[PDB]
RNA sequence: GCUCGCCGGAAGACCAAGGGUUCCUGUCCAACGUUAAUCGGGGCAGGGUGAGUCGACCCCUAAGGCGAGGCCGAAAGGCGUAGUCGAUGGGAAACAGGUUAAUAUUCCUGUACUUGGUGUUACUGCGAAGGGGGGACGGAGAAGGCUAUGUUGGCCGGGCGACGGUUGUCCCGGUUUAAGCGUGUAGGCUGGUUUUCCAGGCAAAUCCGGAAAAUCAAGGCUGAGGCGUGAUGACGAGGCACUACGGUGCUGAAGCAACAAAUGCCCUGCUUCCAGGAAAAGCCUCUAAGCAUCAGGUAACAUCAAAUCGUACCCCAAACCGACACAGGUGGUCAGGUAGAGAAUACCAAGGCGCUUGAGAGAACUCGGGUGAAGGAACUAGGCAAAAUGGUGCCGUAACUUCGGGAGAAGGCACGCUGAUAUGUAGGUGAAGCGACUUGCUCGUGGAGCUGAAAUCAGUCGAAGAUACCAGCUGGCUGCAACUGUUUAUUAAAAACACAGCACUGUGCAAACACGAAAGUGGACGUAUACGGUGUGACGCCUGCCCGGUGCCGGAAGGUUAAUU
RNA sequence: AGGACCGAACCGACUAAUGUUGAAAAAUUAGCGGAUGACUUGUGGCUGGGGGUGAAAGGCCAAUCAAACCGGGAGAUAGCU
């Protein structure tokens, strides 16, 4: 029993990636975004629940934000500025035999 | 006994071992074990307090039974075996009713002799007694300086006191640095003397030998320089002064001893 | 050949990590110090 | 792409630490790259890290840290008890194949395993911050049994030679297969089973310890490897549809034996020595308070859960530490062939590289090397440097000596290849056969097959047979220091320091002494055969005289003499 | 058996040459010493500046040592340049 709202908030997008669209054209895996403090039983709920599908297991990995750095005209000067870009977490989703999107 | 090595190398030549056949080659007895860990000479601030210590091989203490309070219960030897800790060897005895503890081993003693602790105990080596039960002119050791307490004097490989006379409730022992001692007649003592007496014959022979006894090299303080040690410098070996501690005070004669709470204990001082 | 920094990031934290510097009251000191300065990293804790 | 060269106990491969996207793909060449650059560890964009079993977290503890109360201390604070943290150590379980441009013990295929929760059934004494076992431990040495692994043969597939020959005792390649489950043998340890009793394990125990008696030693723990299964599976040289021929895709033979083997495993063993070789938990067991046809425990089955974080990449280096894409530094793991004692050395395999300025020329001079007539230390402060010696076996070897040494003293001789002894010997291994048995992971016998030195005789080639690489110069007389060792990181490695030994001296334990305004700690869980200080420095023969000076030790009659009154 | 012997890894640093605005703020090359031990090494820990540690050289304590480094007294003082 994890409540509603957890559920609606864990599943933020699917990732399309080639890796991802031939896992799920060869495994039967969905690759998805997750909140970056979701675990397994929480995904496999939500999958479950607003996707109406059936899943076996998922696994979990935590994406590391690259840096990138550009440009900001603030102040009239355009200033070379850096920062990280953020963490999420990636999790590969196996169905049972459904097929959702 | 002790055998010399042949000179099969430097390092050989000189020394003398001291072997004992009768000593339990095996492990000693696990439930009167614990670890001892080394200290290198530190204190809990974390100074060399005292110099030349470090180093050596790794070893366990072994729990001595230095109070013999176990009274009328004989007890056999069950084996003596070596002590890293001491210069004396211990026993391994088995109290009858079904209690092993370690004691030092006093000179005769062997595997499966008989020993008893208390006041009604046979004055053979190895029992244990009040002073006011041993009869004076015996040579006891393991003496204990505050009835209760445990063993404190003649500990050592071939050590022993002597109980010289008997006044009233304290008895005078001449202790081995030649010293005339007064100590209540409740203290326990055990007859005999201690066991390892061809200890003082070993040689070393080597520097490894001390090094690895836990002994660290000791440089001369005039070997020094005139910050490090008062025994300063100068070029060529030169000393003109009085030979000092490395702290300054006087050593060869000046006497440090400073204690009156006990030397009213103390009717002669050592030779 | 060998040089003084050998790195290690247990030793770096615990040498001058941050709780290491709120320990004591000479540390914690330091940290005020350190944002009366305005800096930016407090401690190597990064 | 074809040649050539270099590494190969590494300049190959996998990690820890550290770094932090450097990884892969597509683009760009300003700057960065010691040159050009279409290339890049550079810019820009996108992608990439998948775990019940690997690691962390976690349970447990070492040195050590913090430390309720506490004890100390002008304040700050110091120490420390209960405790709580702290790995570099101990506690639980996954293997082999396949796959991406980039991840794999993580995905997929096949086959497993561990722990915990909850149920059902059956049978039941359960229950600890307490007791006892166990965990649990050194150095060195020596086998023996094996395996990883290699070599050869057999088998299978292919081949018949750009130049004489090559249908053979010819050439090339392959002959792989795991965890788990079952069996329990080479070895190792230990007598077992009952009954009774009790001054021990703070209590109590049906456990441990101890004492008796009886009866059988014929039992039990442990344990590599082999064998079976896993596996009619996977892999497989190579062929063939397909095809951007990148490469995708489909088939797929043999898949055995002998011998030689580790520094790996049996082995935390065994033997031996002295310098006498962690802790706590998990685990097994015993009960106390407590519970009572409950709860709990054991077993079988079923079911569920095993979260979180790391996982890319470099890692002896161009990603780490050295300001550099720096001739430096950096712990662990792996360990193929031919010679060789060998992890040396030489040439190679797998694999990886040619070191991010090159092209000519062929002066002096400098650097690194090769060779030199005749001489041979005449050089020079000095044989500095170079040259030289260099292996194995045997013979032989002086003074001196502490009897061990000196000593590889010095100095000699024999070393290649071929054939016989012997179509391959001594030795090692050891099949079939036949025998036993306490009957297969059995014994005895037997010798097939395999491997295989060393020697001797005879012959033979060259100037030379330890032919390369590799690899002691030797002897004589002396100073110093006994010796192995240590030191001025970065001009001094010594005769200096240490040292075993010796002496003096202090110290009776709340020891002297040291660190601390203290508490306390070290000395030491030691106790005069001990500990501290000082000098000397193996060993041998010895260590003479002086106490006036200065110190130290002892004494106290007298002189002088502080606070105080 | 051995602070035994010869000798690689490993740990050193005796000689020479090169280098000396270096490949390098101490190295390279050829030799050299120890190599089962008073050995060597990884990860943690402890000792703090008149202090530590030191097989002792005034050695080492972050390329710094007859008294580290940072901040402060501080614009010390300078009959000298």
């Amino acid at each position: 029993m994890i409540r509603e709202e957890r559920l609606l908030k864990v599943l933020r997008a699917p990732h399309v990636s080639e890796k991802a669209s031939t896992a799920m054209e060869k495994s039967n895996t969905i690759v998805l975004k997750v909140a970056k403090d979701a675990t397994k039983a929480e995904i496999k709920a939500a999958v479950q629940k607003l996707f109406e599908v059936e899943v076996e297991v998922v696994n979990t990995l935590v994406v590391k934000g690259k840096v990138r750095q550009m440009t900001v005209r603030s102040g009239g000067r355009v200033i070379r500025t850096s920062g990280r870009r953020s963490d999420w977490k990636k999790a590969y989703v196996t169905l049972k035999e459904g097929q959702n999107l | 006994a002790v055998v010399k090595c042949k000179p099969t190398s430097p390092g050989r030549r000189h020394v003398v071992k001291v072997v004992n056949p009768e000593l339990h080659k095996g492990k000693p007895f696990a439930p009167l074990l614990e670890k001892n860990s080394k200290s290198g000479g530190r204190n809990n601030n974390g100074r060399i307090t005292t110099r030349h210590i470090g180093g050596g091989h790794k070893q366990a203490y072994r729990i001595v039974d230095f109070k013999r309070n176990k009274d009328g219960i004989p007890a056999v030897v069950e084996r003596l075996e070596y002590d890293p800790n001491r210069s004396a060897n211990i026993a391994l005895v088995l109290y009858k009713d079904g209690e092993r503890r370690y004691i030092l081993a006093p000179k005769g003693l062997k595997a499966g002799d008989q020993i008893q602790s208390g006041v009604d105990a046979a004055i053979k080596p190895g029992n244990t007694l009040p002073m006011r039960n041993i009869p004076v002119g015996s040579t006891v050791h393991n003496v204990e300086m505050k009835p209760g307490k445990g063993g404190q004097l003649a500990r050592s490989a071939g050590t022993y006191v002597q109980i010289v006379a008997r006044d009233g409730a304290y008895v005078t022992l001449r202790l081995r640095s030649g010293e005339m001692r007064k100590v209540e007649a409740d203290c326990r003592a055990t007859l005999g003397e201690v066991g390892n007496a061809e200890h003082m014959l070993r040689v070393l022979g080597k520097a490894g030998a001390a090094r690895w006894r836990g002994v660290r090299p000791t440089v001369r303080g005039t070997a020094m320089n005139p910050v490090d040690h008062p025994h300063g410098g100068g070029e060529g070996r030169n000393f003109g002064k009085h030979p000092v501690t490395p702290w300054g005070v006087q050593t060869k004669g000046k006497k440090t001893r400073s204690n009156k709470r006990t030397d009213k204990f103390i009717v002669r001082r050592r030779s | 050949m060998k040089r003084t920094f050998q790195p290690s990031v247990l030793k770096r934290n615990r040498s001058h990590g941050f709780r290491a510097r709120m320990a004591t009251k000479n540390g914690r000191q330091v940290l005020a110090r350190r944002r009366a300065k305005g800096r930016a990293r407090l401690t190597v804790s990064k």
